[PDB]
């Protein structure tokens, strides 16, 4: 549709406008912080399912 | 009594699973190897003396 | 108990790639500091050549 | 960068020694894990050599 | 009681289907293969030593 095509244009400009706000030096270490605490959340949920196989 | 027994078995399993899963992971698992400290060469060089 | 094996392998595959990511982060943050220092140097040499005091 | 190179060459020795220790204990699945840690260190050390000679 | 049993069976099926479908996909499926880590050559070269 025409308004799909306009939507994908205006949406892509906004996504590029964000992408050049990303400083490689700051974001590259935050990405590793986020990925580490994701594992802390995951390990809690897994263990909570192990408790029930035991049970 | 029977209702209170199940509460105990829920606590026991919750503790054991969290402890078992933390028993995985490379550092904790390598720490169980005897020669894991990494001075066996200079130890051997000392034993040679 | 066929699911917990799958999850228990997926959990170890994650931490393996965190360790790799963290080693690369150090090498990249080094290269980004070097490249930025050289950019300021090359900008300084251009402005000096643009003033051309030795031609005046 | 010359400091960083001297760490990652001696850190890879630690993981090579631990892999041999695992195989003498027959724990071949843990030996693979140590070798994966070593490879990522020997690949980044080669980047520091290239960077440093250029600098 | 019977009305509440059906609610339980609806939850159980909703959880299992979403988990089963996420069990497909190449990465999760390859992660279940034993030699999937990709160092078997240098592992073999080490075993040769």
């Amino acid at each position: 549709g025409l308004f799909d095509r306009l939507g994908r244009v205006v949406r892509a400009n906004l996504n590029d406008l964000v992408s050049k706000a990303e400083d490689p030096e700051k974001v590259l270490e935050q990405a590793v912080i986020d990925m580490q605490e994701d594992l802390v959340q995951l390990r809690q949920a897994v263990a909570r399912t192990i408790a029930e196989e035991k049970r | 009594f029977e209702r209170m027994e199940n509460k105990v078995l829920d606590m026991e399993a919750t503790s054991q699973a969290a402890g078992e899963l933390a028993g995985f992971g490379i550092e904790n698992q390598f720490a169980q190897l005897e020669a894991s400290s990494g001075v066996e060469d200079e130890l051997a060089a000392l034993k040679a003396s | 108990r066929t699911m917990s094996e799958n999850l228990r392998r997926n959990l170890a595959a994650l931490e393996a790639k965190i360790s790799e990511a963290k080693t690369k982060k150090n090498m990249l943050q080094a290269r980004a500091k070097a490249a930025k220092a050289n950019a300021e140097l090359q900008q300084t040499l251009a402005a000096a050549a643009a003033a051309a005091a030795a031609a005046a | 960068t010359e400091q960083r190179l001297n760490q990652d060459t001696q850190e890879a020795k630690k993981w090579e020694d631990r892999a041999k220790l695992a195989l003498t204990n027959g724990e071949e699945n843990l030996a693979r894990e140590a070798l994966a840690r070593k490879k990522s260190l020997t690949d980044t050390a080669a980047a520091y050599q290239t960077q440093l000679a250029q600098q």
